[PDB]
């Protein structure tokens, strides 16, 4: 049910993005674990020490966002 | 007048470290799953930005020193 | 002895964990459940030192190679001598 | 020297009570069965109370210090 | 695993080589082809010559084996992707190490049993409470 | 303990450790365990640990000799 | 009637008195030690003769911590007030963050300047919800 | 297409291209764009860090050797503005806001003072009475004794010396824009190594004494003559005016009369009115003799002067240095110098490396020699000025050591070649640094426990009550025995084995107690157990310095723990908490230890000097004779336990700085808390570690986002190496802060 520019909220209790908001960038098709792309504007932790920035996408399972 | 609150902001920073390291030692956002490495564990590596000082045995013993630094005061 | 290296799956196949891992304690191995149709895997880990690079490697969001340091043996401590 | 001892003896024993505070929440910490009571309630708004803390810490230093530098200067 | 080959490389000696180790509990071999006589920088310190065809060289640990791999794979023109990586234990026996099934780990490889996997996330581990009393941690489980 | 980490310890340690291994005489004697430098949580609880009994040993020394030499 | 009877007014304390025909000249003005033994003997002293303020909340000591709190708070608060606007307009800008390090001199200068009326504005986005927001569209850490 | 000149390149070695760089203001309002990894945008603050750590690494930003040439040259040339507008600044407080002039009418009764502090919130205290109604800070730099030296009379003068320094600063700063921009030389300039260095021993060093010792003959000299004479500084005619008046110079040196012939004829002789060698100091003012000082620089000027020939540049005679250095190997090194050559004429780090060790060694040089041999008038009166220069010459010197230490590390890193280092000496190094390394740690344990290890057993003895069993001059005596005799010998050289030196070179080695006014200028430095002692701490706190600096440079590559080390940078926290923990196995890291033993090590120097001087040197001399020094001798049995030094130094001569509110020393009470203060904030970088601040800025940008003040460059907490970077250099600031105020306050107080 998820779309391209889609705004939703991230429930994985692990994720960085936990309570944040992000937009679907892709839904890959079926046979996958976690297919939904999802852009963040915010960078999380990833990096080596004294890196600048961090990456801004992840992969979901649909039931793990909720639609805005 | 001062020294007590020099004694205020001494047993509120000490509280401050200790209750910060309790109530993060299950998980934070650099470590979601910390409550898998135990009270007391060197890191977590110098990824995901560095990881120095993380399990709440390094909240306890930062707190040490403010604690000494109270009694001293 | 050695450390324990687990791989979840939130594993996208990237590879990047083998390549940085100086010891050879990861392999990519077949799988079904990203696109990139691998997983990681860590069949050697009585090598493995705990160094944290393929952690740091690991795009996901929190990673889904992890390790878990452990009993140290000469092998996991780095040792020469 | 009594007054001394017995302080820092106190000082000892709040840091290891919430040493062990952290063990719990490592070790024994149950969220199924302390659902929703004031133990979980106490860690579902941790950010709040580390955040207040930090505030209340920062109020009392920066004040502190500078009415003593100021009598000092 | 039988007998190894090849050529010791042409150096003068290190304080930074094999200590008792070697000889009391273990010790590691890495064994590569060279088109030429070519300058390579030592794990241990130091500059040496490798011979053209086959090299032999025997190390303290298995990482500084794989750390001249990466060497040979990465700095040099024609490169060298043909090491061979083994242990060797003071009783005489060699076990082949590296790379496992003649494939680079980097890349896939049919034939290869997946260890260490977990059909879950990170997030989805038990509680400590759960296993307390047990000896295992919750990625144990 | 505090200032100074690990990893310098280990390097150091490795080149005492090799310095041992070459000295004739001494060679006739082999350590029992492999020496290694302190553990980063060790080294932490160690240094803790003589930053504490300094402070309390300074001001003990000083409160005692203090209040005694003045009586009061 | 005897309050604070460890205190005493400072134009009655010998101790003030003696020190402040000798007090230190501030400025280039050769009169600002005059002055202070002027302004100062109206508040409480004590023994040593340096005078003690009183934060109690009584009005009779309004001066020594009331107005100065209210000035304080009020500073603080445009400040504040001010800043955050400036970063609520900037982050729908496309690029907020070059934005935060490379300031848009106009847009502050138009924000600092609507700073005086901080205080309505704050009430204004309590009433709405531009102040503080839902605690379940706010990120948190594993619990 | 900026201003284009003719060309300039004198049929010569020059080639240079015409506009590499175009000038434009963009790139100022773009921070970041010297680094690719920050010209994107700011995601998080640590990019905000970044861009102040990787400025200069113009390693890191460019691969061209030239293009990092280039801005080499043109930020020495903006370097040198910056120090010429402080030299001119310096000047121009001299000029309009110092009491040089009066000071120089009475320079006993009266004290240096520049800088005028503004009357306000009460901080007009600071403006001390220093002397003839003069009220200001009293400075310690001691520029007023440099400019007596020189021959200044007038406060014009200064000005129009620190309006020359303006315009010298702005010179430089064009020639590197005009460099970097407009004609910017290529690499294959920067490589003349020969000609760079038959330049700088010629032009540089020699013609700079030969023009210095020009105007010491025809201006110092002559002014300074009336001025020791008295004839006060209102009645000495201006300098030109004995060029314009060659009787004048020959009524104050009758060599003047004989004209340029005894020097075109080689009869230096009769040039004995100004060109001497006597040795000692001053009678009247303490200083060195300046027709010493005047021959001194022209023998300086002779020297370097031929020691500008002998590289080969364009005309076939001279020396190749890559020839001279392949030349040298031996039985032991193998090919000895063969690569050394290449990589210090590639390598910037290298230069670099040996540069500030170099410097480092001769500014701590400098020190130890200006302090025994005081070369300028009354400098030696003030004991402030002394023990400040003093200091400030061995921090330098430190610093610029420590430094060598990292750049050495950095090029093992970068601009290490195995290909070009084959069998030669950094080669067989490396292939023994186990050796070196094990063998230094062995030197630092021996000389940590038989250093300090003997003043806790004086310690202990003494507590026991049992002073027959210390080490001491009466007791087990620890007597500098080679020193001794190496004094004797100095003592012994005028007359005997140095001729035609009239007196010794320093009368700290021995002979007549040379006082000035009330105070000692000079007298014997007698040497014993408590000498000894510091002497061989000393001596540890150097090996251990370098133990950890060599270490680091030796292991940049790779060690037995990390095997790969060279691949992960000169600057990086560690590789993992594996392997046992590999925390600062980096060569930065190294630095970063260094920094810290080299700050224990000059504090030890620096106390050593502070206390020996005011025990056995420094005091008052009596229309009799009898020498009452500043702290009636205590050195040699106070100075041989830590308690003697924690009370007798420490506690005793601190009366000054904590005394010092309501008076016009108080600023200096005030930095010494605030030295203590900065000192204790540096622990908590330097205990603590990055995750509990990220973790706690989580919870603290939480209740920011529960407000929506969330700002969008996320708030991150310092990095691993940042931490330490910090730590380091708060630690370093509040101690040397501590001490500053110690030193000036104990100084200043003692007349
Ligand atoms: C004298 C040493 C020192 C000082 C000044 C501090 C300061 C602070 N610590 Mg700290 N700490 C120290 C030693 C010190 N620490 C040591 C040795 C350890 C053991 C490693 C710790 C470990 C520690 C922990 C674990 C924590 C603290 C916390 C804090 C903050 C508490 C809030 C407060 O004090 O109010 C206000 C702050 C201050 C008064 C300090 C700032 C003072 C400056 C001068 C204010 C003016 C700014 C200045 C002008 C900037 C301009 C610079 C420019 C001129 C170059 C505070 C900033 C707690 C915290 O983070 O609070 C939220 C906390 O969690 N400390
Ligand atoms: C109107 C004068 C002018 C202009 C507009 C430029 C323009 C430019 N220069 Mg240039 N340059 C100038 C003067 C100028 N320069 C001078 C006087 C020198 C001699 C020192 C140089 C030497 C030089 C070098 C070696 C390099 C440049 C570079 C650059 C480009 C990078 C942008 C930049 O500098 O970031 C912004 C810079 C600032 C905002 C400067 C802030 C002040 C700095 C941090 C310290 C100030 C020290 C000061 C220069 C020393 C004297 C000051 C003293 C009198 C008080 C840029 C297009 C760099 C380049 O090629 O880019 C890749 C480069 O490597 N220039
Ligand atoms: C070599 C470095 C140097 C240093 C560190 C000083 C230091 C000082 N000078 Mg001096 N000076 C220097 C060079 C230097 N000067 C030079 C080269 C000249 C010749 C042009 C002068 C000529 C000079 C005069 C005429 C005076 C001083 C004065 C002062 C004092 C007050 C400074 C002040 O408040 O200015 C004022 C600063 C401001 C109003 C703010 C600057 C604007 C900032 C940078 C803008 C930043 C935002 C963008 C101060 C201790 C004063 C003094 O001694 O008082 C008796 C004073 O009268 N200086
Ligand atoms: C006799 C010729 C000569 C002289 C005087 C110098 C002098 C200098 N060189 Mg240079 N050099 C030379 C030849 C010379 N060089 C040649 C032939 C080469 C090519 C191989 C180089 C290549 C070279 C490089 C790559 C560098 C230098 C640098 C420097 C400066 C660093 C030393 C310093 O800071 O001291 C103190 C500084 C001063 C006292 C400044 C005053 C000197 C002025 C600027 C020049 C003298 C004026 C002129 C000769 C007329 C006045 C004298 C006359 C009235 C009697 C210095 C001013 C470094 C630099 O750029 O520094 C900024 C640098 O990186 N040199
Ligand atoms: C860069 C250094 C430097 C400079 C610029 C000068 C410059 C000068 N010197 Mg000098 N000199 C120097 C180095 C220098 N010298 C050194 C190293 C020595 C020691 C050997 C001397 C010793 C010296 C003597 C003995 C004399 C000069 C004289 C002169 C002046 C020449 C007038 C003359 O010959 O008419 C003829 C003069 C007469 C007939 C009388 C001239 C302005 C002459 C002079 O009178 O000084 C003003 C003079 O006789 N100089
Ligand atoms: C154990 C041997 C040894 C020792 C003790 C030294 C020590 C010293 N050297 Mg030397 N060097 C050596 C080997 C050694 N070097 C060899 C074998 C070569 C041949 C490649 C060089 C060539 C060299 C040059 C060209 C220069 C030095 C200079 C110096 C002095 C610098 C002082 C300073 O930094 O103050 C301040 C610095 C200056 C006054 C001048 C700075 C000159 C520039 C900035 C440094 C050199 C640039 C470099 C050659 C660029 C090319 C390298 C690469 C990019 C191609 C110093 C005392 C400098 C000097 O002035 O000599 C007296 C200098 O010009 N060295
Ligand atoms: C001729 C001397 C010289 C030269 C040209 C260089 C050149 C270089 N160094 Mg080096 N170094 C030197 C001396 C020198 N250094 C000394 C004396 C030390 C010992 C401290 C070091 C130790 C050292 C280390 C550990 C490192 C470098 C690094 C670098 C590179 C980056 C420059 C930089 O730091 O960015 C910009 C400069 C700064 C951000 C400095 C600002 C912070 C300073 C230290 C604060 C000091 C405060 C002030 C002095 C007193 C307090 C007042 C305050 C309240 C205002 C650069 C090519 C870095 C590198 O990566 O190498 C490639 C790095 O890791 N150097
Ligand atoms: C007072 C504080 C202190 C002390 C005592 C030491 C001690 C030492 N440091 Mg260290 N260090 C310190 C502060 C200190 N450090 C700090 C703050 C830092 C952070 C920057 C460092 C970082 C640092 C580095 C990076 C290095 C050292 C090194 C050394 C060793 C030098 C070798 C030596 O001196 O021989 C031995 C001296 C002693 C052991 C001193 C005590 C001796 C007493 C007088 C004798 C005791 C008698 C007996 C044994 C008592 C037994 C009791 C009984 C009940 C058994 C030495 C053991 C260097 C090293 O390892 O050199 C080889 C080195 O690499 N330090
Ligand atoms: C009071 C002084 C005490 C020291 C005396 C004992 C010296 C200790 C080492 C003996 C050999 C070194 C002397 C010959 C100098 C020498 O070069 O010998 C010759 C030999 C190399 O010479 P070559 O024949 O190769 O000469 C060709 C050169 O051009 C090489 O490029 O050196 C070595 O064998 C390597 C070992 C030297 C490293 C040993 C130094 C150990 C540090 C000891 C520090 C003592 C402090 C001295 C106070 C300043
Ligand atoms: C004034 C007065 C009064 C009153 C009093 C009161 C009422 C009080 C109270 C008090 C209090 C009330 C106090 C307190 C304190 C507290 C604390 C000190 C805390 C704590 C805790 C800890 C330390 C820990 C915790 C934990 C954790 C961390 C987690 C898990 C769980 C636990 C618990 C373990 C009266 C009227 C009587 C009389 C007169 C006077
Ligand atoms: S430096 Fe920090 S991240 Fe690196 S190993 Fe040490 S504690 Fe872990
Ligand atoms: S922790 Fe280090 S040695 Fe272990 S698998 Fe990861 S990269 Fe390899
Ligand atoms: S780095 Fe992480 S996501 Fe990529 S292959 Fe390895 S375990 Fe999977
Ligand atoms: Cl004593």
């Amino acid at each position: 049910a998820l779309n391209r520019g889609d705004k939703v909220r991230i429930k994985r209790t692990e994720s960085y993005w936990y309570g944040d908001v992000g937009t679907v960038a892709s839904v890959e098709k079926s046979g996958i674990l976690y297919p939904v792309i999802v852009r963040f504007d915010r960078v999380n932790y990833n990096g080596f020490s004294g890196s600048a920035s961090g990456v801004n996408t992840n992969n979901f399972a649909e039931n793990e966002l909720e639609l805005v | 007048f001062l020294v007590h609150h020099a004694i205020a902001l001494g047993l509120h920073t000490t509280a401050l470290i200790l209750i910060k390291g309790a109530l993060d030692a299950r998980g934070s956002k650099l470590m979601p799953d910390k409550k898998d490495f135990g009270y007391s564990f060197p890191c977590d590596g110098p990824g995901r930005g560095g990881t120095c000082d993380i399990s709440a045995w390094d909240a306890f013993y930062l707190a040490m020193f403010w604690m000494l630094n109270t009694l001293g005061w | 002895m050695s450390h324990s290296v687990k791989i979840y799956d939130t594993c996208i196949g990237c590879t990047q964990c083998v390549r940085a891992c100086p010891l050879d304690v990861l392999e990519m191995v077949p799988w079904d459940g990203c696109k990139a149709a691998q997983i990681a895997s860590s069949p050697r880990t009585e090598d493995c030192v705990g160094c944290k690079r393929c952690e740091t490697a690991c795009p996901t969001d929190f990673l889904s190679i992890r390790v878990y340091l452990g009993a140290e043996t000469t092998r996991s401590m780095g040792l020469a001598y | 020297a009594l007054y001394t001892h017995h302080q820092y003896i106190a000082g000892f024993l709040m840091v290891g009570a919430f040493a062990h505070g952290a063990i719990f929440f490592v070790r024994d910490y149950d969220p199924v069965a302390n659902k929703d009571n004031v133990l979980a309630r106490m860690l579902e708004h941790k950010e709040a109370l580390i955040s207040h803390l930090s505030w209340v810490s920062l109020f009392l230093g920066f004040h502190t210090l500078g009415l003593y530098v100021h009598n000092d200067v | 695993m039988t007998e190894l080959s090849g050529q010791p490389p042409k150096f003068g000696g290190s304080t930074g080589g094999l200590l008792s180790k070697a000889n009391r509990e273990e010790k590691y071999a890495i064994t590569w082809t060279s088109a030429s006589e070519q300058v390579f920088e030592m794990p241990t310190g130091g500059a040496a010559i490798m011979n053209e065809g086959e090299n032999l060289l025997y190390l303290a640990r298995k990482e500084q084996c794989l750390a001249l791999g990466t060497q040979l794979r990465t700095k040099f023109k024609p490169k060298i992707q043909d090491y061979k990586i083994y242990r060797v234990y003071p009783s005489g026996e060699v076990q082949y190490l590296h790379p496992a099934d003649g494939v680079f780990p980097e890349k896939v490889n049919e034939g290869r049993e997946a260890q260490g996997t977990k059909t879950r996330r990170i997030g989805q581990n038990p509680e400590p409470v759960t296993i307390k009393f047990s000896g295992k941690a919750p990625y144990e489980v | 303990f505090l200032i100074s980490w690990r990893g310098y310890w280990q390097e150091l340690i490795e080149t005492i450790v090799w310095a041992h291994e070459r000295t004739p005489l001494a060679n006739l004697v082999r350590w029992k365990d492999k020496p290694v430098a302190l553990s980063i949580v060790q080294a932490r609880l160690v240094g803790l640990a003589h930053f504490t009994v300094g402070y309390v040993l300074t001001y003990a020394a000083f409160l005692i000799a203090s209040t005694a030499g003045k009586f009061g | 009637a005897d309050d604070f009877a460890n205190l005493t007014p400072c134009s009655e304390n010998p101790a003030y008195l003696a020190k402040s025909k000798n007090f230190l000249n501030t400025t280039n003005d050769p009169n600002s030690g005059k002055i202070r033994a002027e302004r100062y003997a109206s508040a409480l002293c004590g023994p040593e003769g340096y005078p003690h303020l009183i934060v109690d909340g009584r009005f009779t000591h309004a001066g020594d911590f009331l107005i100065p709190s209210i000035l304080f708070l009020y500073i603080a608060g445009w400040i504040g007030w001010v800043g955050r606007s400036y970063l609520i307009e900037i982050r729908e800008s496309k690029n907020p963050e070059m934005q935060e390090v490379v300031i848009n001199v106009p847009l502050a200068i138009k924000k600092m300047l609507g700073g005086f009326l901080w205080p309505l504005a704050a009430v204004g986005e309590y009433t709405s919800g531009k102040l503080v927001m839902k605690d379940s569209e706010i990120p948190t850490s594993p619990r | 297409m900026t201003i284009s000149p003719p060309e300039r390149e004198a049929k010569a070695k020059v080639s240079v291209d015409n506009n590499p760089v175009p000038t434009s203001f963009e790139k100022w309002g773009k921070p970041g764009h010297f680094d690719r990894t920050l010209a994107r945008g700011p995601k998080t603050t640590t990019w905000i860090w970044n861009l102040h750590a990787n400025a200069h690494d113009f390693d890191s930003q460019t691969s061209d050797l030239e293009d990092v040439s280039r801005k080499i040259f043109s930020a020495h040339f903006g370097h040198l503005a910056v120090v010429f507008v402080w030299l001119s600044g310096m000047y121009f407080h001299g000029a309009k806001f110092s009491n040089y002039e009066g000071w120089l009418a009475d320079p006993t009764h009266i004290k240096p003072s520049a800088q005028v502090v503004w009357p306000i919130v009460g901080q007009g205290i600071l403006n001390g009475d220093v002397g003839g109604g003069f009220h200001g800070i009293q400075i310690t730099s001691g520029l007023f004794y440099l400019w007596r030296a020189s021959g200044f009379t007038d406060s014009y003068q200064l000005y129009c010396t620190a309006i020359g320094g303006l315009v010298m600063a702005a010179l430089m700063l064009f020639a590197g824009w005009f460099h970097y921009h407009v004609k910017a030389p290529k690499l294959e300039w920067f490589q003349n190594v020969e000609s760079m260095m038959n330049h700088h021993l010629a032009g540089l060093l020699g013609l700079g004494s030969l023009g210095w010792a020009g105007h010491q003959i025809h201006v110092s000299m002559p002014i300074n003559k009336l001025l020791d004479a008295g004839v006060a500084p209102k009645d000495i005619p201006l300098p030109h005016e004995f060029i314009l008046e060659p009787s004048k110079m020959a009524e104050l040196y009758p060599s003047f009369a004989q004209g340029l012939t005894p020097f075109f004829t080689l009869n230096w002789g009769v040039y004995s009115d100004f060109l001497t060698f006597k040795g000692g100091l001053n009678p009247v003012t303490g200083g060195l003799w300046l027709s010493d000082t005047a021959h001194h620089h022209l023998a300086i000027a002779v020297l370097f002067i031929i020691a500008g020939h002998m590289y080969r540049t364009n005309w076939g005679i001279g020396h190749s240095m890559k020839e001279i250095l392949e030349a040298h190997k031996g039985p032991f090194t193998g090919e000895g110098h063969k690569g050394l050559y290449e990589i210090l004429t590639t390598s910037w780090h290298a230069q670099l490396a040996i540069n500030l060790a170099l410097l480092g060694s001769l500014t701590i040089i400098v020190a130890q020699h200006m302090y025994a041999m005081p070369p300028y008038p009354y400098q030696a009166i003030d004991y402030a000025t002394q023990l400040s220069l003093f200091t400030h010459h061995m921090w330098i010197g430190g610093f610029l050591i420590v430094g060598a230490g990292a750049h050495g590390a950095i090029f093992m890193v970068r601009d290490y070649d195995p290909a070009k280092n084959v069998n030669n000496l950094l080669d067989r190094m490396l292939r023994h640094r186990d050796a070196i390394i094990s063998h230094l740690n062995w030197v630092c344990i021996f000389l940590g426990f038989h250093s300090f290890g003997l003043y806790i057993h004086n310690d202990t003895m003494r507590a026991l009550g049992r002073p027959q069993d210390m080490f001491s001059d009466t007791a087990i005596q620890l007597q500098p025995i080679f020193a001794q005799w190496v004094q004797h010998l100095h003592t012994l050289a005028p007359g005997a084995t140095a001729p035609n030196a009239l007196a010794t070179a320093s009368y700290a080695f021995g002979g007549e107690t040379i006082a000035v006014a009330g105070k000692v200028a000079m007298m014997p430095i007698t040497l014993g157990t408590a000498d000894f002692m510091v002497h061989h701490i000393h001596a540890f706190t150097i090996h251990v310095t370098a133990l950890i600096l060599l270490k680091g440079v030796l292991y940049a590559r790779s060690s037995r723990l990390v095997p790969d080390k060279a691949n992960l940078g000169f600057r990086f926290p560690c590789d993992g908490p594996g392997r046992g923990g590999t925390c600062q196995v980096s060569g930065w890291d190294h630095v970063f230890l260094g920094l810290f033993w080299m700050y224990n090590s000059l504090s030890i120097v620096i106390f050593h000097f502070s206390w020996k001087m005011q025990s056995d040197v420094w005091g008052t001399v009596s229309p009799d004779g009898s020498v009452t020094h500043v702290t009636l001798g205590n050195f040699a049995q106070s100075a041989i336990t830590i308690n003697g030094w924690l009370r007798d130094f420490l506690w005793a001569q601190a009366a000054n700085v904590i005394n010092s509110y309501g008076s016009a020393l108080s600023a200096y009470g005030i930095m010494f808390l605030a030295g203590h203060f900065v000192f204790a904030f540096s622990l908590m970088f330097l205990f603590s570690g990055r995750g509990y601040w990220q973790e706690l800025i989580e919870s603290i940008v939480w209740a920011h986002n529960k407000l929506n003040v969330a700002p969008a460059i996320q708030p991150r907490a310092l990095s691993i190496i940042q931490g330490r970077a910090v730590g380091v250099a708060h630690y370093l600031l509040g101690g040397i802060v501590t001490t500053w105020a110690f030193f000036l306050a104990r100084s200043l107080s003692i007349g």
